[PDB]
């Protein structure tokens, strides 16, 4: 899980 | 002929129209922007579900700010007579009211004005989506356990994630967003109207994810997206 | 039983819920805001369609920005057991991201935190609607002739009006977007989904009204909502 | 017709  | 009723958009045209992807996952050294992996993922699962919606779907991949302004305004020169709609998706980093090309941030704003009703006169009175999977701010939601017409009409911002707030992106199965659209799309598009599809991938993306990290700062944390709607009518992707 | 589906809101608890109006029509003086002639007509018929709708309507009058927020306070600290849903109507002046009390301005967040998942716990779950009859800037539009779940989950922003645009009312009538919303909950609550009421009232905003004015540069102005959905199921104001 |  990654952020944009 | 017997009484006509008028609350939905129609939908027969020859062509459904375009689906412009524009999937952004290397940014200039420069810019200090991360690489987004799973975006590829997210690229290929809407060609795939707006494919079997029988749009017209052109992918781009790493687009400058420059190149990004010019793919938009020259689709809007396009002749749309014989489209019923029109579709752009935006995968990239973001930040309220901006998305990023390669090299530097766009407005949305300018990107949308080029398909306004009084500017692309091809595409008045027909609904234009725009799909955008990018942050709009770096709040994290911790959750909860339980005759004229507007030049802005018959737009429809579907947002991944609500105002203010950072979207998720797993680097193995795509973004969370992107991930439960092409599902509901998938399941859906012949079944319901597109709010109704909209609201569905708002209970999935709600209810089924949650991020994992080995920051506290970052772990735990909860995504809703949030459906921006200017239409004037239903929308249904099949027709009778 | 036999399959069960959850794709709606249940909305058969004792009471529909709490519907409150504040109507802010009188600014103090230093303030240099105009009255704002025909928001009274809106009151009015606010109370009227909610009340049949069955919500416990509260209209509120003149409130300044203190009040605002002490009344929200308050309000998101009684218990909402037994209440289906969550309604609070804004009449004011207002700026992107802003409503403004008699005596100043009031961040459209602070007021709907108090609401949020985890700090109204009985309302968690259940839709919580805002209905902003208020300007959002200053453009004015031409128009072309033709188990955790987020703490922002289950909000419905019903604008009256888009993005960084006024938002009109008629000093004998009412506002577009008021008039339109108490005609089409009058004619469709019984029938209809939510997002598809306020979707015919961007058709009837859009459609039916079009700007007067003496001044070149407010004359012949349209407008279209913005109906801005956190929720995650469908909303049905009636029950089986 | 005002605006707010």
């Amino acid at each position: 899980d990654e952020v944009d | 002929s017997g009484i006509s009723l008028d609350n939905s958009y129609k939908m027969d045209y020859p062509e459904m129209g375009l689906c412009i992807i524009i999937n952004n996952k290397n940014f200039h050294k420069s810019t200090g922007m991360t690489s987004r992996s799973g975006t590829d993922v997210d690229a290929a699962n809407l060609r795939e579900t707006f494919r079997n919606l029988k749009y017209e779907v052109r992918n781009k991949n790493d687009l400058t700010r420059e190149e990004i302004v010019e793919l938009m305004r020259d689709v809007s020169k396009e002749d749309h007579s014989k489209r019923s709609s029109f579709v752009c998706v935006l995968l990239s980093h973001g930040e309220e009211g901006i998305i990023f090309g390669t090299n530097g941030p766009v407005d949305l704003k300018k990107i949308t004005n080029f398909f306004r009703g009084d500017r692309c006169r091809s595409l008045t009175g027909k609904p234009k989506l725009f799909i955008i999977q990018a942050c709009r701010g770096t709040e994290l939601d911790c959750g909860i356990e339980t005759h004229k017409i507007p030049v802005e009409a018959d737009f429809l911002y579907a947002y991944s994630t609500a105002p203010g707030y950072y979207s998720w992106r797993n680097s193995k199965d795509g973004s969370w967003f992107i991930q439960s659209l092409c599902a509901m799309l998938k399941q859906y598009a012949d079944k319901l109207e597109f709010m109704h599809i909209l609201t569905r991938v708002n209970r999935k993306v709600a209810t089924e994810f949650e991020s994992f990290s080995f920051d506290a700062t970052f772990h735990a944390k909860k995504q809703i997206p949030c459906i921006m709607s200017m239409l004037t009518k239903e929308l249904y992707f099949y027709h009778h």
